DNA sequence: CGTCTGCCCGCTATGAGCGTTGCATTTATCAGGGTTCTGGTCCACAGTAT
């Protein structure tokens, strides 16, 4: 609970002119800047290089954890976010009267118990919807982390007395329960403002359609800028008849209600929608891009390059070993680190401080048996292959 | 095992320069040297000759129980916990008092122009896994009960109130079922504390989803370390529930929870998360480990290993 | 709570807590009381509440609202300290914080003022429309509820919804019934409006929160007022010219609608009481009256500060 | 329970028990099950019922309702009894007597068709009038119900309404007039009007009960048909003289609406299965038609007598 | 005309009936297997063509 009090800033839209809510969000970046602010790696020291071998292999595994380099996908989606979470707000302006109309329409709702019930036609919605699907590996959860960590989420309001949450996280349940789904977003909320709501709601006998009501009323009580639903793929094992209504909820949330919504999920959930929303698509990079090298995988494979600890280390890489090292890891970004990473922990434990193809090919050998099957159905390149199993590309 | 009052020893990575729960743990050591502190023996060979043969046999029944003898493929298993149960505590730094100014002075210097960017908090994702598979009879519990015992269990803290659990140890059922997983969490937590958290949360009756929620709410409160799941064989189609659930709870448990967790089994139990690539990327996430039988000859001449075992 | 809603401008804390309990959503009044107090058996007070220190603690993190200004500002009292006395007044704003209903109620005699309070809701048709297009609100307003006169000093009477705040002890209610609308014209006389609109300054007083005379101060004040206004005679009183004089000011079929007859026949009178020795506290409408009757050239505040002068 | 309803004349048992909770003000379908039967397992069934036995108890002091009146004149047993056999017709008899529902259908093969068809309320729109005009009351019928015919043998079509047997398994539903009054002219079909006719007096008939012929005794009377007859092969079917007749006797549409739709075309037909050597039952739609088509003139009575006796 | 004698009177404690609540029970949903049932299929035989 990042509770800071607010200041209020000078924004240059007429549409933004007075608007608390939007005035106290810190400015946006431009486009050179926002990459520069997303940018992270290990920091490393000339001394660590010489120290004892445990000292640096506890350091080795620290490379995943912290490492970041964005691509070109990345700014798109900070800028689709950014706009998301900012135009949101003018339908609810608390200083002209806006918001307090929403929160009268919200209590009829909650009696009545159908959400397309009104009492002030003037109060409207102006919130819009994402949709997000890429293929394991990709870093869906993590790039989102690392996008929204600009914002402060709570901010505590003076003149007012509301504390606006900027945004909020909450992931699909397992068994595809519609019971779990809205107590989730009651966990999440008191979890990040330090209230009880789950006593209050969750505890008492209510129906779904009470509950989804209760919660869009207390999504409004503070005014939440964004809501992510993550794992959305959770729906479609759930009771029959029962995976339509939270679709339809979603939707009805954005239109009436005026809470923006994303949604994230792996390329089975396509299933759910298409049959049955803004789409941006995340694929695994490549090497070739027309018929020569695509810069950013060479730029993404030279900057990881230059935070080993081995005593012994190349100078520069040569083209064998990124040949090799984008055959076996086929592209996705989670095993090119953990593939890295186990090699120079091999790489110390042998005792021979330089990577060579041949450890490369043995610690993939060894280490990641799990995996083979679907690397080398990515590998075969079969049209009918890599449609084969589940939770691939598309 | 027992509250056993901190002490603090400095680190030398950097990285885990001032963590209570890092430092009060046992001082590093080299893998090559850690591996030999497992040996032991009985030490009645020679004194015990002449005497009746009841007790002979007595004593000879107990070959079984003392005897260890640590072989090569140890010291990666032993560093390998070392890493794990020491890497996830880095999120969880208790120590800290100066946030508040730090960032409401951050904001305000972003605000007014002074300064362009700024990162306020983010939040943790994933814990690391590890999986372990070898043929039965090989040695996967013995040669982890003595790992771990070099080790604390409850660790009493001074100036705070946690008691940091260090580690936890679980057993799945011959029934497979996803409700008695959650279930001898909150037993072997209250074997080790002494607490009465089965009765508060086991014993009502809560979906699995709220009590898969309840367990990663007092895994916070005790720092716990690590989590090491045994028998993973039986939640092979076993009983309760589909594949498609069974595969979905493992998932959302290491989203969950923020400890790391170490799965155990048999090699018909690869056949679980051989299925899809979520799956193999959460069981191989820090390396996957195939245990084999002792081979007479590698290239020609006979093992060393074979000869150091069938001679102590 | 977690963010109560603060207080609009001239609103009872009545209305704040229902708009607290909508906000929300919380539709059982139990769980309300449950959210706002610590207890299931606080009463619902309409006027002169108690439990001022959690509101005031519910507040707290703006630097505004405390519990003097609360006192003040959002409740029937700055028309009834000044005529109470000093120490009872001093009593009550120390005792009406915390835990006392019945209390407060026994002490200034409101309860014994009034045999059938008002409870009835109120509605002003005009109000509303400037409420909505200001504020996009509907609440209860101060000078809707007094005690004994309902008329709107800006304009016209009120309307009655005609339920009764008694029906329900543990229930917060809010104005929001669509804004219901219907034509009341009828009046009884412009100079009960007159009356409202003279006594409506004293609501918002800056200096009403010191001014208190005793009852010593009162009757020699009146015995004052007696000889300055000349209508008196040797250890006695005129007995009609005062009662000419307010039949001339005040109509007496409006003051048929106030409840306060004058009796000419029978000496339990109290245009007789007011100048005679006092020994029990008046209404401040029993003041008004002779102020507007008597004395017109000053206002209440005015008058007020050369009473204690 | 102490007053349950005696049947009336013509009348299937699921009506005599959804007025046994509607003459006692029972509105919960759980506190009617418990009290006629009591268990809540029981399912709702129109037409050959199980849990019989519970039903002849209470009406055991007025001595003429037993078991075999209430089996053999109160349901659609007499439909399946005969064309069955002998062999399964008596464990049939047993097995209704007792909490065995599914295993009586399964018994009588032709009915265990796995998932029927059809299951709307059907009535009568004429029939009602004389119901209400005799009684008072207005009940299910046993014409209403045959087991393929949407027909009444005397009117003609049955004015359907939307609600499934199924669709609530524990509850007896009873007729009521205000509801009932949808009625709507249907296209008819004089054809099967007719089969109506003949089929209907196969009910009331005791011959039913005692008399029933087995698979080689049909087969026997099928060939000794075909040969009397003389519009045979070398000893098989001319397969165009007998197909020919059964088209002119009824129209294409009407088998086609019955689900018998003749396919000349195909080796496996019912007509060839019917001719050739019996493996399995067959419904009385089947040998309705054959009797209809090879003999103008004769009864069911009496043709069922002719087929069993030799 | 005021304190004592009657009078008022707000208040307080108690019990029988009615309306509300939390836990245990019943009911419903879904996946897996299976075991006979029956539905179409191929083989050998009788009668007809060279
Ligand atoms: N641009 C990047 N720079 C560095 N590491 C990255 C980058 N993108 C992804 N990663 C790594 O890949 C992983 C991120 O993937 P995850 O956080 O597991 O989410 P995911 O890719 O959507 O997989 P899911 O959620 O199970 S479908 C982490 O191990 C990151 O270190
Ligand atoms: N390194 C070792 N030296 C001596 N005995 C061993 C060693 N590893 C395992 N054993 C023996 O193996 C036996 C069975 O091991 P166990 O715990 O059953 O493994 P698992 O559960 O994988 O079968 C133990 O009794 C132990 O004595
Ligand atoms: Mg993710
Ligand atoms: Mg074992
Ligand atoms: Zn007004
Ligand atoms: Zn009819």
């Amino acid at each position: 609970a990042t509770r800071i009090q607010a200041v209020y800033r000078d924004t240059g839209v007429e549409a933004y002119r007075d608007n608390p809510f939007i005035e106290a969000l810190p400015p946006l970046q431009e486009s050179v800047n926002s990459a520069a602010s997303l940018k992270s790696s290990l920091q490393l020291t000339s001394s660590d290089l010489q120290k004892s071998r445990v000292i640096r292999a506890h350091t080795i595994c620290r490379i995943p954890d912290d490492y970041f380099q964005p691509l070109g996908t990345h700014l798109l989606l900070s800028e689709r976010i950014s706009v998301m979470i900012r135009g949101g707000y003018v339908g609810r302006n608390p200083k002209t009267g806006d918001l307090q109309k929403h929160l009268q329409n919200g209590y009829e709702r909650v009696q009545t118990g159908e959400l397309e019930t009104f009492r002030f036609e003037e109060a409207r919605s102006t919130a819009q919807s994402l949709l997000l699907i890429g293929c394991s590996g990709s870093g869906k959860t993590t790039s989102l982390h690392r996008i929204l960590a600009t914002y402060p989420q709570v901010i505590y309001h003076r003149e007012l007395n509301v504390e606006q949450v900027v945004y909020l996280k909450i992931d699909c349940s397992h068994n595809g329960s519609l019971k779990e789904i809205c107590l989730n977003f009651f966990r999440a909320l008191d979890r990040a403002l330090g209230s009880n709501y789950e006593r209050r709601y969750g505890l008492k006998r209510h129906g779904i359609e009470t509950m989804l009501a209760l919660m869009s009323q207390i999504a409004n009580a503070h005014a939440l800028g964004l809501l992510v639903i993550d794992e959305i793929q959770h729906l479609s094992r759930s009771r029959s008849g029962g995976s339509q209504e939270m679709l339809n909820f979603f939707v009805t949330m954005v239109n009436i209600i005026g809470v923006p919504v994303m949604l994230i999920g792996t390329p089975k959930a396509r299933e759910i929608f298409e049959a049955d929303f803004g789409a941006i698509f995340w694929d695994p990079i490549q090497q070739t891009q027309r018929g020569k090298p695509n810069q950013e995988w060479i730029a993404f494979t030279d900057n990881l390059w230059q935070l080993q600890l081995l005593q012994r280390k190349d100078a520069l890489l040569s083209d064998e070993v990124r040949d090799v090292w984008y055959e076996l890891s086929q592209g996705v970004m989670d095993i090119v680190v953990k593939l890295f990473v186990l090699a120079q922990l091999r790489a110390l434990a042998l005792g021979n401080e330089r990577i060579t193809a041949g450890l490369l090919r043995q610690v993939y050998q060894d280490e990641l048996k799990p995996v083979h099957p679907m690397l080398e159905a990515l590998r075969s390149g079969i049209p009918e292959r890599i449609a084969r199993y589940s939770d691939l590309v598309v | 095992a027992t509250r056993i009052q901190a002490v603090y020893r400095d680190t030398g990575v950097e990285a885990y320069r001032d963590n209570p729960f890092i430092e009060a743990l046992p001082p590093l050591q080299e893998s090559v040297n850690s591996a030999a502190s497992l040996k032991s023996s009985l030490q009645l060979t020679s004194s015990d000759l002449q005497k009746s043969r009841v007790i002979r046999a007595h004593t000879i029944c107990r070959i079984p129980d003392d005897y260890f003898q640590p072989l090569g493929t140890h010291l990666l298993l032993s560093e390998r916990i070392s890493v794990m149960i020491r890497g996830g505590y880095v999120g969880r730094n208790p120590k800290t008092g100066d946030l508040q100014k730090h960032l409401q002075n951050g904001y305000e210097r972003v605000q007014t122009g002074e300064l362009e960017t700024f990162r306020f908090e983010e939040a943790r994702s994933t814990a690391q896994s590890l999986l372990l598979i070898g043929c039965s009879g090989s040695g996967k519990t013995t040669s982890l009960h003595r790992i771990l015992a070099t080790y604390p269990q409850v660790i009493y803290h001074r100036e705070l109130n946690v008691e940091q659990v260090v580690y936890l140890k679980i057993d799945c059922s011959h029934n497979g079922s996803l409700k008695e997983i959650c279930l001898n969490f909150f037993r072997a937590l209250d074997r080790a504390l002494g607490s009465n958290y089965e009765r508060r949360y086991g014993l009502k009756r809560h979906g699995i989803e709220t009590m898969l929620a309840l367990m990663s709410q007092i895994a916070n409160a005790h720092a716990l370390g690590l989590l090491v799941i045994d028998e993973i064989q039986h939640l092979s189609r076993s009983r309760s529930g589909g594949s498609q659930e069974m595969l979905n709870f493992f998932v959302t448990m290491v989203n969950i929870i923020g400890v790391p967790v170490m799965l155990i089994g048999t090699p018909k139990a690869r056949e679980i998360f051989e299925a899809d690539l979520r799956s193999a990327r959460r069981g191989a996430g820090f390396g996957a480990i195939f245990w084999d039988p002792i081979q007479q000859t590698q290239r020609g001449k006979p093992n060393q290993e074979w000869i150091a075992f069938t001679d102590n | 709570m977690r963010n109560f809603p603060v207080p609009y401008s001239n609103e009872l804390i009545y209305s704040t807590i229902a708009r607290a309990g909508v906000y929300q959503g919380i539709v059982s009044p139990k769980q309300l009381l449950d959210e706002v107090y610590g207890n299931r058996k606080v009463v619902a007070t309409l006027g002169l509440p108690s439990h001022l220190g959690v509101i005031a603690r519910h507040l707290h993190q703006t630097g505004r609202y405390a519990v003097q200004q609360l006192i003040y500002e959002h409740t029937l009292f700055p028309l009834y300290a000044p005529f109470v006395g000093k120490e009872r007044r001093d009593e009550a704003i120390r005792l009406m914080e915390y835990q006392a209903q019945g209390a407060v109620h026994l002490m200034l005699g409101v309860a014994a003022s009034r045999v059938k309070s008002d409870n009835r809701f109120r509605y002003c048709p005009d109000c509303v429309a400037l409420q909505l297009n200001r504020y996009g609100e509907a609440f209860w307003q101060r000078d809707w509820y007094l005690p004994a006169l309902p008329y709107c000093p800006k304009h016209g009477a009120l309307v009655f919804f005609d339920r009764a705040v008694d029906d329900h002890r543990h229930q917060f209610w809010a104005l929001g019934h669509t804004e219901l609308l219907s034509d009341y014209p009828k009046d009884s006389l412009s100079q009960l409006t007159a009356l409202a609109a003279y006594i409506a300054p004293l609501l918002d007083a800056p200096r009403a929160q010191e001014l208190s005379p005793s009852l010593e101060q009162w009757t020699l004040f009146y015995q004052r007022l007696a000889q300055d206004l000349g209508l008196t005679k040797s250890k006695h009183i005129r007995h009609d010219l005062v009662a000419e004089r307010v039949r001339q000011t005040f109509s007496d079929e409006a003051l048929e609608k106030l409840d306060l007859k004058l009796a000419e026949n029978k000496d339990t009178c109290w245009l007789k009481s007011i100048f005679r020795k006092h020994r029990k506290a008046f209404s401040y409408l029993q003041h008004s009256i002779v102020w507007q009757a008597l004395l017109p050239k000053l206002t209440v505040i005015e008058a007020l500060q050369q009473a204690s002068a």
